[PDB]
């Protein structure tokens, strides 16, 4: 009923950001909407200022996301977590001008053995196509990475493509199955929802508005 | 000239479960409020098709499916040396009414029987199309004007020439509904059947036996009625308008089928490769079953399938002489019976019989 | 009330001899045929004539076969285990119009039908519930039956 | 060259403490109207299987089995000193679709035959991809594409070849379906068992029927082009031989310590094999209930030849032909080349119906 | 918290006729339950709270008389609410008062009945959320509360 593109966010480490406006950099669980727009963004080579397509990307697409565990060897490898006690020197004092502090510190928290499998749609008002977008993340014109520069990718961003009615449905073509999904759109059997402040707010820089995730549990 | 030919076979199996349910049970049916075993027409329609006598004297059975990923893979191996590989695609796409990419999971939206003799005809249409930069809609115009030019190629596809076609989509849904010629009904027992059940287990070659659950698989023996008839005006149509000598071949292997060929199911455990004891075959002008024979089911002396003869003989007696029919008929038995009116052709052969068909009923 | 793991366990633990004697019967009431059955059930006040109809139910289906239907507790978190219809739902081994008919189907059809089903999709399930569902087995029981089938087979697709 | 071969046998034995059901009663099945006792085919064929006959001149018989622990066991010992035990329980596991520890217990999802060669050919293949870098799956995508050299292996295993095999899980889901080429139907009396009598007139009054002797009607049949695939392509005299050791075995085995009736002086009670291009069973020859004479033998052997000539005719079958009988029926009219001892058949067999 | 009745309207709008077809067969709210269909048409909307279930059978009932009976139109953007049931009832010219009359006195079940009728003979044009918070209560008050919006309708119009 509709055309999906089947993306695998995996490396050794990732990061998907909380709202703070301190040193210390937080995580969840799971990428986060504002996120995703960033790696699509820095597909197709937007530049930050380019609020136009910026907000046509935004407008155009939308994500679900589900969480794959690892396993070796027949083992089960739980997502865990990691802080970074990262240091600046030399690091502004103020925005204007040359004045430095000796050292600065920030704590920054990574995931450890994460992997996902998500799953993106146009929507009805759509600026963009899925072919530009699969050609974008086949080959994409800023450096990709997951969250952070520091956090490569160990597996092409490209997965797959295909067509369905749920992104639930969309998602079962694709090993690893039976982890739980974050969706835009709501799958009908499934109740719960996972508040978080996901949606960039394109006109008003590096500001965030609240949304809501629906839940599919596996 | 009759425009019906009728079918008639009694035909007795071993114990067996030649059709079951989704839930492993033989399928039966209530007839003149007694059980009957039942075989499904499609299960016959089926083995008939698939069957080594019709790839040997009919031709190709037709390729029934909905994956048109794998059905686009295989055109493309088995008509590469003919077209270009966009115009296959291109033709899939018309006749489907779903984009071909080389994505490799397209669906239809039900399973369709897909004769390639058929597809090959389109794929010269549509390139003819393209070198004169024809419009699709326009193509479809064409194509719809003479129709006959499409269904000759069912001759590489006579079991949907038999059996019909309908799709929902794509050009076929105007260039491709066959109204079937042949009819065919679920084969019923002449008599009532209370089936009964295999007490089965495995055993475990590597644990010591003890106590076990064991499973349970119904199973009958049974003498079945198979009906079906041709229509052969409809057929010589369905075949872009062949004589009525290929619509006479085709019968009789249809004949020859009905009276030999038994489902695959359970066949490699129960065996029942039984051959039929009576064929009758009946020309006419209204198609007519003899189901009602075994109305009041046939009751046993010395086996059912002697009672059963004599039932289906004695009825055919009833209505010929009732309704008045007139037209030639045929009968083959592996028994020596009590006489059916003369007025049907003992035939001491089944080849004979169908001779008999091939040559129209005067042979 | 009736206890039923208790039913289980002595169904789980009768011998293979009752146990094969029990499972030919083909209705409920032919369970009144059977000394094994008696045995079995009076433990568990089959004297008492309010809970005999019940019984007899509970044991038929369980005569699909002594591991035919799976026990399994609920989690802590739930407050109530898998239901039948759930159970059957995720066998994917049954067919809805075989539960449509089922709910549809006469005092009688219907405990030899759901048999048919149970055996058929061996199913997982908390057993004192269908216990308590094969207590009362009225249509909103049966109801609730097709309910969680349908609604369970949509979640899950 | 006809494709199938026919195997008609009339075996007179014990009619009791057979093959029974959940309720010690013997099995049986209604025929025309009649009850005819029965001997299921998985029990026919178990017991050509397990067969001394079958020991000495097929092979040793597949392994079927559901619990993978022991066979981890069976393994290790029977492989161990040609495969590191790792090999082995990595191959196992590849298979069955399973993990292999060294747990108590490890179910598959059905009791599934196994050959030994079969999985040390395998064990070979899983040890040489180790050694070449090959990941599973491509792995398995290299053993889709030669799968006759996995069939090889079943000439240690011919039961499987014979009877087929189907998988549910691992990687012989893709590699280890087999579909069987012997089709084999279930054993039923050609007459009625129960005495046929009403006791109340009986008392009145005061062919000859046996009692601890009945006559049984086994068919089967061997699809030659499918026993040749199965095999890895062996060719058709090793297909004719195993054929052949099949008439023997569906001519003289009888489930359990019990045997024929004549077994100490006759070898065969009446065997006919024919071969054709389609398969087709001759037990319409007793739907017709067969009533008793001297014993039930020869009338059986009357009605088998009356319908076999009537059908043969009827039906044009001019393939070859065979049969051995010692009785003196009236004879069977078509082209049957009659055999003096049963071994001259089975030679006739062996020799794809000229000798 | 409360039930979303513009999206079930919609929802049975765009419903597959074969679905729209085994629920138009009901002769009787409760009947609803014995029905694959409807549970899988109202599993978005809440039924799974036993708070809404009730409400949703006679929804679902109402709807169930045509796929286009029920003509939904939005209110003025300036009046408060929309057309009521009674007023579109009277609107149509093909309800008689009476009718109206027996159906305020009517024992449960059978006035949905009743009303099913009324709606597929009038084919009413109304404000549908309005409508269906009127079965969301559906007690003395809203019956009244109809047959006076008839009367006065009527009365004018």
């Amino acid at each position: 009923m509709r055309s999906y593109l089947i993306l695998r966010l995996a490396g050794p480490m990732q990061a998907w950001g909380q709202p703070t406006f301190e040193g210390t950099r937080p995580t969840g669980r799971f990428p986060t909407r504002s996120g995703l727009l960033g790696l699509l963004g820095a597909c197709l080579g937007i530049q930050r200022d380019d609020t136009s397509s910026l907000q046509a990307l935004s407008e155009s697409v939308q994500f679900a996301v589900r969480c794959d565990e690892l396993i070796l060897d027949d083992r089960r490898v739980s997502v865990t977590g990691l802080r970074d006690y990262h240091t600046v020197l030399g690091a502004r004092e103020d925005y204007r001008g040359l004045k430095s502090h000796e050292t600065i510190q920030t704590w920054r928290e990574y995931l450890c053995d994460a992997s996902f499998t998500v799953a993106l749609w146009l929507t009805p008002h759509a600026t963009m196509v899925i072919s530009e977008l699969e050609k974008a993340v086949l080959k994409p014109r800023y450096t990709p990475y997951l969250g952070r520069r520091s956090c490569p990718l160990t597996h092409p961003l490209f997965l797959g493509t295909c067509q369905a009615s749920d992104p639930q449905k969309a998602l079962l073509n694709y090993e690893p199955v039976g982890g739980d999904i974050y969706s835009e759109e709501s799958v009908t059997g499934h109740h719960l929802k996972f508040t978080a402040r996901d949606e960039p707010m394109i006109t008003l820089p590096r500001q965030f508005a609240s949304r809501e995730w629906y839940v599919i549990k596996g | 000239m009759s425009n019906f030919i009728n079918i008639h076979v009694l035909i007795s199996h071993s114990p067996s479960c030649l059709n079951r349910d989704d839930m492993n049970m033989q399928k039966d049916a209530i007839f003149g409020g007694k059980r009957r075993v039942r075989i499904s027409s499609q299960s016959l329609k089926r083995a008939m098709r698939k069957s080594g006598y019709y790839a040997q004297n009919i031709g190709e059975s037709s390729l029934r499916t909905i994956h048109l990923a794998q059905l686009r893979d295989v055109l493309r191996q088995k008509l590469g040396e003919r077209f270009d590989q966009k115009i296959i695609d291109k033709t899939l796409a018309l006749l489907s009414g779903k984009s071909v990419d080389e994505a490799e999971k397209i669906s239809a939206d039900a399973v369709t029987p897909w004769v390639v003799g058929e597809i090959a005809w389109f794929c010269e249409q549509v390139a003819k199309a393209e070198a004169d930069n024809l419009d699709d809609k326009k193509l479809l115009k064409v194509l719809k004007e003479d129709i006959a030019a499409i269904r000759v190629n069912l001759q590489q596809g006579v079991d949907i020439a038999l059996s019909g076609r309908m799709a929902t989509s794509g050009m076929m849904t105007e260039l491709g509904k066959v109204d079937g010629a042949m009819s065919i009904a679920h084969a019923i027992t002449t008599h009532q059947v209370d089936s009964d059940i295999d007490w089965f287990t495995a055993v475990d070659d590597l644990q010591e036996q003890g106590s076990a659950h064991l499973g349970t698989q119904e199973f009958s023996s049974g003498v079945f009625y198979r009906y079906a008839n041709i229509n052969l005006a409809q057929l010589q149509e369905n075949l872009g308008g062949a004589s009525r000598e290929q619509a006479l071949e085709i019968a009789t292997h249809v004949v020859h089928m009905l009276a030999t060929e038994v489902p695959g199911a359970k066949q490699r455990t129960y065996a029942a490769f039984n051959p039929a004891d009576m064929v009758m075959v009946n020309f006419s002008d209204m198609p007519l079953s003899m189901a009602n024979a075994f109305e009041k089911a046939v009751k046993a002396k010395d086996g059912f399938l002697q009672p059963s003869i004599q039932a289906f003989n004695q009825y055919w007696d009833r209505v010929a002489n009732g309704y008045g029919l007139n037209g030639a008929a045929a009968q083959f038995s592996l028994s020596d019976v009590d006489p059916i009116t003369a007025q049907v052709k003992q035939m001491p052969t089944l080849e004979q019989l169908k001779s008999w068909v091939r040559n129209n009923g005067e042979a | 009330e009736i206890d039923a793991m208790a039913l289980y366990r002595a169904w789980q633990q009768l011998d293979n001899g009752s146990c094969a004697q029990i499972r030919r019967v083909s209705e409920p009431d032919e369970l009144r045929d059977i000394p094994a059955f008696y045995r079995l059930v009076q433990p568990f006040g089959w004297e008492n004539p309010r809970h005999q109809q019940a019984l007899l139910r509970m044991v038929f289906c369980l005569s699909a076969g002594k591991n035919v239907i799976r026990h399994q507790d609920k989690k802590s978190e739930q407050t109530t285990g898998i239901s039948l219809g759930r159970a059957l739902a995720n066998s994917g081994r049954i067919n809805e119009r075989r539960i449509f008919q089922l709910i549809r189907a006469d005092r009688t059809a219907d405990m030899v039908q759901l048999r048919r089903l149970l055996t058929h999709a061996e199913p997982v399930l908390d057993w004192p519930l269908m216990a308590r569902m094969l207590t009362w087995w009225g249509k909103r029981e049966r109801q609730q039956l097709l309910e969680d089938f349908v609604l369970t087979t949509n979640k899950n697709a």
